[PDB]
């Protein structure tokens, strides 16, 4: 879902030459929770 | 290993419809050339009476997000629900749209499904969604799933049409469940494959089946 | 006709700005268009005389 | 009644100080066409007059 | 338990479980009752 | 103090975890446990056939 989000969000910038701040902000609150998610991820799978 | 559908395959638009209390399954059709509008042609029968497959079938030539097809307006990939897909017929070279005229007195808000010419716009774009609960928005779509197709541009779903004595396709507001039968996937090079236009040879190509030609006294039979 | 009038405004309302339609937004002619449909303009030259 | 009721609440949401809101319009709009019944059953459509 | 699709199939019939589809006016009533019929059949949707 | 003979016959053994056996009591579940296969309630017209 989280993945989805974000390619329709960039999908919105694609054409804007230039991101703006809340937009960064927005992206960069996405990327947090999905480094989250992939550190959990790797978690249950290592050991493995 | 579930089929999934898939860009560049080739595609028949199915409707099951009760008459007589008798299950009739019918398909998509346009012919392109001198009509643009789409019509049903049943095909439960077949064996009985062949159907005109070549007209009814369609290719998926494409499949994206709202948000993409809205950024290419302004300026083999598997279909997920909720994407917005292009179909081109198979025969004519065109694209299927929701058309702005209408013929239908019983439904006034229902607009025509036909052909058109040009991929451009939002006309000929179309959104599937899942028939049944269970399936959900971004899923792959799989074969012998039932869909409901609705048009980006009028925001109607494709629809068949009871109420006058004749079935009939149209858009409207009210839902019909669609099934995207395959036709094709993927050909190797040589390696007929089925209804393809050929040539039959009876030896090194000098002769070949034919029948007569026209106002022949045999009738062509 | 309460009703009725009622549902008229709220889609007038709902209708784009010119500005949009200046612009040309697809998704302001889109909604125009629905607008249209539903509404045909001959109903509401009744109404009015 | 209670249809207009509810059509004057869209009214308010979708409608402020003389320019509409398309955020809200365009959904409003959306829902209306998936739920024609709140157009009424004049303008239903099939057999509607 | 939990995992496997299961159709249930009458044995000296061969039919397959389904739901029968809303009558009309269940639709506007919107009863999440749907009666259950053998039919030779069917939906993907069957499976239990 | 008359005697009878008796067969004593298994019905089950040994489990393993998961792995439907039969005679059990359980539910069906159309799809993701949003609905299940059941009759009509207590007193109902259709006498719960």
């Amino acid at each position: 879902r989280l993945q989805e989000s974000i390619s329709d969000f960039y999908w919105y910038y694609s054409g804007k030459d230039v991101i703006e701040e809340q937009g960064k902000r927005n992206f960069s609150k996405a990327m947090s929770v999905a480094k989250q998610v992939f550190n959990s991820l790797t978690e249950y799978i290592q050991g493995p | 290993e579930v089929q999934f559908l898939r860009t560049d395959d080739e595609v028949v638009l199915q409707c099951s419809a009760t008459v007589l209390k008798e299950q009739l399954k019918l398909c998509l059709a346009a012919e392109g050339f001198g009509n643009r509008l789409c019509f049903l042609e049943p095909t439960s029968n077949a064996q009985n009476v062949p159907p005109d497959l070549a007209i009814c079938c369609f290719t998926l030539e494409q499949s994206l997000s709202v948000r993409a097809l809205q950024e290419m307006l302004a300026n083999h990939r598997t279909l997920l629900y909720g994407h917005a897909i292009l179909l081109r017929h198979a025969h004519s070279r065109m694209y299927l749209s929701c058309l702005t005229t209408s013929r239908s007195m019983t439904d006034k808000l229902a607009f025509d499904v036909g052909l058109q010419e040009d991929a451009t716009g939002e006309a000929c774009w179309w959104t599937m969604h899942p028939a049944s609960k269970q399936r959900s928005e971004g899923e792959k779509v799989r074969v012998g799933d039932d869909l409901i197709l609705v048009s980006v541009s009028s925001e109607r779903y494709l629809h068949l049409s009871t109420a006058s004595g004749e079935l009939q396709v149209d858009a409207s507001f009210m839902q019909t469940l669609w099934n995207m039968n395959p036709i094709c996937s993927c050909c190797e090079e040589g390696y007929v494959t089925g209804g393809h236009v050929l040539r039959l040879f009876h030896g090194h190509m000098d002769e070949c089946l034919t029948i007569s030609a026209a106002d022949s006294d045999d009738q062509r039979r | 006709m309460s009703f009725y009038a009622a549902l008229i405004d709220l889609l007038g309302r709902c209708a784009p700005e010119m500005h949009l339609i200046q612009a040309g937004k697809g998704e302001a002619l889109r909604i125009r268009a629905i607008l249209r449909s539903l509404v045909p303009l001959d109903d509401l030259v009744g109404i009015i005389s | 009644c209670g249809g207009e009721r509810y059509l004057d609440f869209l009214r308010f949401a979708v409608f402020v100080n003389g320019e509409s809101v398309e955020e809200n319009a365009n959904v409003v709009v959306r829902l209306l066409i998936r739920k024609p019944e709140c157009f009424g059953p004049a303008l239903r459509g099939e057999g509607g007059s | 338990y939990g995992e496997s699709l299961c159709f249930v199939q009458h044995v000296a019939s061969g039919l397959w479980l389904t739901y029968a589809a809303p009558d009309p006016k269940a639709l506007r009533l919107g009863v999440l009752k749907k009666k259950a019929i053998l039919h030779q059949e069917g939906h993907m949707d069957d499976a239990l």
